[PDB]
DNA sequence: GTGTAATCTACTGACATCAGAGTTCTTAGA
DNA sequence: TCTAAGAACTCTGATGTCAGTAGATTACACT
């Protein structure tokens, strides 16, 4: 879908006693399972996408809250952006005492009707003003025949859920270990888009996974001036960009209210609230003072207008991988401007890969920025993983240093090791061989930070303290490697350290 | 490497 | 379609479970 | 490092006159030293500069004489550069109507380095001679000068109006005398202390790289 | 004049980013 | 016998960017 549309998601639990207070074991509880799910996807969505909408609803309860079509349904929460007080409302109903806390309020086991329940949720999504990209309902019921004993009750539901799917709201399901069996082919076969224990999907809602997730958006758009005249529009996209702990919002102590940092500039002698025109900019050199205006400290540092000018072609081997400037950015075509320029770009991509070549360019991302120099290395897609595109096809902008960047480094000379000293090393290295994958690690600080932040947010008992994956697991490095550190200590240097 | 005028 | 797309956060690709060094 | 630099510039009459396809040897050298002065005028190095003029119609030096130590002005003492020096280089400096000797100016300039290098700190040192080879001289102190350039630890760079791949017999014979002096100082590397005004204006085109350590 | 288009130009949320300022460590250090 | 000049890293604040929303301005037009 288009950029702005929120994900929006409504959670809809069976309040019926026959599942709600029920267990075959003692070790879980289907309502305590669903409520855990709702709290846990919701705490995922809080860290990861505060912009996307959640609601939660109980059907078949005995005391009601709805706009209309009231009987035996209670909207615990209408659609809203997610936060702490909503997670505290769900927390109240959890656990062995929780399954009594709920009973003092909304009441349990009464008759219900899916064609009314699906009506209610529909009205909910309608009532909200925002643009929605995905509209999804989640069923937390075990009741595999949903009391369609009256087939002329049940045909209402099936038609109404035809009407859900027809209006482009989706609906989705989880089965919840009903004693002895559950089978979708009896009923729910036509409500969703051979026999089950409990859903292999449901564990994915307990991943508790944390990052920002920020959708595909351009960094900027530019014209690749091949010369004085021929241009194509290309996008500039950010495939790799270091995340930061979110900017902290300064607060008033006594009320927790936000407060305005309200900076001014004041003459050291006198009451002049000096305006931006009152003051210049300056330097000191050679015991004299150089004076420039607030226009020209940024008229200096201009050279060009926003574009990419072609500088001719190179071998890919001469672009030496030791000197690297800043993270590489992707280039991909954009018919939003310069229509049909995709036809040129695609031929340019295809044929550079045959030539074993890069294009060299001068790059300005904005007006009032100096040109850097950038090699456009061409790119090719590994769809072989059943069209999981690990690599999009296009170009990489790889940046190149200038003289000033390549800092001087001290004198040293040696070519010291013998073939035995390499030969022992060639063993330890081959014993320590694993497979790195790009996603195999996580930031120890930024992951810890969210766990501290949750403890403070919910008033939990404890910070979760989940230990990081960057420390070497040194006992495994002792054992897999084995004792071979002694080959350095014996064969390579004296015993004095 | 160079020095003087070539400092 | 389903195979790579997360149920917690749709359209976005499924976050695999952190890994690390393991020989 | 904290360096010494001594621009030793020929301002006699003759370098005003030229092969018509170029600027005069006088103004060529004046432009080279302009394109130089700018560099350390900005760069925050700890390097002292001096100016000596020779072929001057007057004289000003610590060592004054009647024939030697004459037609020389020690125009600026050995200190960090500044914008007023750059203005004086760019606009003040004049050719004399008279003539003088670079061996002459060298001994004065090298003795000024022997004064200045005691009372304040240094590591490396240079002297820099710019001329059209209109100097007429006796080949006097040369072995003691080359010995003393080792004992004072100062290198000499020499700057000329013509190529090393219409010049006077006096410029050809003068260059063989400069070669002989740098062969005597440094041997095969010694001629790489010699630069044309041509290649140097074609190399001093830009401000310095920013100097920083890791 | 009076009334209905079509469409330019704004503002905002959000995301990257240079600069600028606060903070701990090396050498040169009376 | 030690006191600043030179690093280094993080963090904060502004400027510019993109996508999308919607208002007011400006053309277009009446027999």
């Amino acid at each position: 879908y288009k950029y702005s549309g929120r994900d929006s998601l409504i959670f809809l639990v069976d309040a019926s006693k026959a599942m709600f207070e029920s267990q075959s074991e003692d070790e879980l509880t289907p309502f305590d399972m669903s409520i855990q799910c709702i709290q846990s996807v919701y705490i995922s969505k809080i860290i990861s996408s505060d912009r996307d909408l959640l609601a939660v609803v109980f059907y078949g309860t005995e005391k009601d809250k709805n706009s209309v079509n009231f009987k035996n349904i209670y909207v615990l929460q209408e659609l809203d952006n997610p936060g702490a007080k909503r997670i505290l409302e769900l927390d109240q109903f959890k656990g062995q005492q929780g399954q009594k806390r709920f009973q003092d309020m909304m009441g349990h086991g009464s008759d219900y009707s899916l064609s009314e329940v699906l009506w209610v949720c529909a009205n909910l999504f309608s009532d909200v003003q925002f643009k929605m990209s995905h509209k999804r309902i989640m069923l937390f019921t075990n009741e595999d025949n949903p009391h369609g004993n009256d087939s002329a009750k049940a045909s209402r539901a099936r038609t109404k859920a035809g009407d859900l799917r027809d209006t482009g709201i989706f609906l989705d399901l989880m089965h919840l270990k009903k004693p002895g069996g559950f089978d979708i082919s009896l009923f729910y076969r036509d409500i969703i888009s051979v026999h089950f224990e409990e859903s292999s999907k449901l564990e994915d809602l307990l991943r508790k996974v944390r990052a920002k997730e920020t959708r595909k958006r351009a960094l900027s758009r530019l014209k690749l001036k091949l010369n004085k005249d021929i241009v194509i529009s290309v996008g500039i996209y950010n495939l790799v960009q270091k995340a930061l702990k979110p900017p902290p919002i300064k607060l008033y102590r006594e009320t927790n209210e936000p407060v305005k940092t309200k900076t001014r500039t004041f003459n050291t002698s006198t009451g002049g609230l000096l305006l931006p025109s009152d003051t210049k900019r300056s330097q000191i050199y050679g015991s004299r003072q150089i004076i420039l205006e607030k226009e020209e400290t940024e008229e200096l540092k201009r050279f060009d207008d926003p574009g990419l000018m072609l500088m001719g072609f190179k071998p890919l081997v001469l672009l030496k991988k030791h000197h690297y400037l800043r993270p590489s950015l992707f280039v991909y075509p954009e018919e939003s401007l310069v229509i049909g320029s995709s036809t040129l770009f695609s031929a340019l991509l295809i044929k550079c890969l045959e030539k074993e070549v890069a294009a060299l360019c001068r790059y300005t991302p904005r007006r009032n920025i100096p040109p850097y120099f950038v090699a456009l290395v061409p790119q090719e897609e590994e769809l072989d993983d059943q069209k999981i595109q690990v690599t999009p096809p296009g170009f990489q902008l790889v940046f190149l240093p200038f003289a000033d960047d390549k800092r001087k480094m001290p004198f040293t000379e040696k070519i010291m090791a013998t073939p035995e000293q390499v030969g022992k090393m060639k063993a330890i290295v081959e014993k320590l061989r694993f497979t790195y994958r790009s996603d195999s690690f996580e930031n120890p600080v930024l992951q810890q930070h969210f766990r501290n932040l949750e403890a403070l947010a919910l008033d939990l008992m404890e910070p979760e303290q989940a230990v990081d994956l960057t420390l070497p697991k040194v006992e495994a490095m002792n054992k897999r490697l084995g004792s071979l550190v002694d080959e350095f200590k014996e064969l390579v240097y004296p015993p004095d350290y | 490497k160079p020095r003087g005028l070539f400092s | 379609r389903c195979p790579g797309e997360s149920l917690i956060n749709p359209g976005f690709k499924s976050k695999k479970p952190a890994g690390g060094v393991d020989f | 490092n904290k360096a010494a630099v001594v621009l030793c510039m020929d301002v006699g009459f003759t370098m005003s006159n030229s092969i018509p396809g170029i600027e005069s040897p006088f103004e060529q050298a004046k432009k080279v030293i302009t394109m130089f002065v700018q560099r350390q005028v900005f760069a925050e190095n700890k390097d002292e500069i001096a100016l000596v003029l020779f072929g001057t119609d007057g004289t000003d030096n610590p060592l004054s004489g009647g024939d030697q130590y004459q037609n020389i002005t020690v125009h600026r003492h050995l200190m960090l550069p500044d914008f007023d020096l750059l203005e004086d280089i760019e606009s003040k400096i004049q050719p004399g109507s008279q003539q003088a000797d670079f061996l002459d100016a060298l001994i004065v300039s090298m003795d000024v380095i022997q004064h200045e290098t005691i009372g304040k700190k240094f590591e490396k040192r240079h002297i820099e001679i710019f001329t059209d080879l209109s100097s007429r001289f006796s080949k006097s102190q040369l072995d003691i000068i080359i010995h003393s350039l080792k004992k004072c630890d100062i290198s000499l760079q020499f700057f000329l109006p013509f190529s090393l791949g219409g010049i006077t017999e006096q410029q050809k014979e003068g260059l063989e005398i400069v070669k002989m002096v740098m062969i005597s100082l440094e041997g095969e590397d010694g001629l790489d202390e010699i630069y044309s005004f041509s290649e140097s204006l074609r190399k001093l085109c830009v401000f310095k790289k920013i100097e920083r350590h890791s």
